[PDB]
């Protein structure tokens, strides 16, 4: 998951 | 199993400010955006923000720049928003809920704050903050065509939803969401990603869709299944609900 956005 | 404590209920003046806590546990805590949500009385469900407890990074629907503030402290494994300078429209439940890998499938049981002349002097001042957004351009529109809908017991039902584009993803996924409010209940997820089942979830309930259009299908209804149904997509910020229907049995 990213550290910079929980969009897909 | 993963369990989100949320702080006790506020009852405080116009004016005043509050500080309310999520509790995280069963899970790793700097791994795992934590998103928000507002269920108001006549105003559905709606989508305040949302942080990594990692990297503190965050992201705010910009109707609550200047409302909310969230932030994250690893030492306890707690999340907190705080609503500054309330308002009559702040007056709701206030939720916290882990995003897995875009499904917001656990949820804390709710943080009421009601806001009343009878109230008490709140929290106190704090970090007011800021941190969005979305690209600054047009929020999604989820579109639920019923506000009710009135069933037979045993008998099925359809629930209808649309976005105002696409929610297919270049990684061929439909980031289309539905969620079940029963009284007195956290929202409970459903379907996830268009079609597919959440965990624990009836095989009655079916996800499906166009990718501008979906029915949530709920086959032979039960009274488990009473409560408010609502659509939400994942697709890009800020996240957006539908405006809820109401499904009731007509027994």
């Amino acid at each position: 998951i990213a550290y910079y956005t929980s969009e897909p | 199993e993963v369990q989100l404590q949320q702080s006790g209920a506020e009852l405080v003046r116009p004016g005043t400010s509050v500080k309310m806590s999520c509790k995280a546990a069963g899970y790793t805590f700097t791994k795992y955006w934590i998103g928000w949500v507002k269920q108001r009385p006549g105003h559905g469900l709606e989508w305040i923000g949302d942080i990594h407890p990692g990297s503190f990074y965050s992201n705010y629907n910009e109707k609550f720049k200047g409302k909310a503030t969230l932030t994250a402290d690893t030492s306890s494994s707690t999340a907190y928003m705080q609503l500054s300078s309330l308002t009559s429209e702040d007056s709701a439940i206030y939720y916290c809920a882990r995003d897995y890998y875009t499904n917001y499938g656990d949820w804390g049981q709710g943080t009421s704050v009601t806001v009343s002349s009878a109230g008490g002097g709140g929290s106190g001042g704090g970090g007011s903050g800021g941190g969005g957004s979305g690209g600054g351009g047009s929020d999604i529109v989820m579109t639920q065509a019923a506000p009710s809908v009135s069933v037979t017991p045993g008998e099925s039902v359809s629930i209808s939803c649309r976005s105002s584009k696409s929610l297919l993803h270049r990684n061929g996924n439909t980031y289309l969401f539905w969620f079940l409010q029963r009284p007195g209940q956290s929202p409970q997820l459903l379907i996830y990603r268009m079609s597919n089942l959440a965990s624990g979830v009836p095989d009655r309930f079916s996800g499906s869709g166009s990718g501008t259009a979906f029915t949530l299908r709920i086959s032979r209804v039960e009274a488990e299944d009473v409560g408010v149904y609502y659509c939400m997509q994942h697709l890009e910020y800020p996240y957006t609900f539908g405006s809820g229907t109401k499904l009731e049995l007509k027994v």
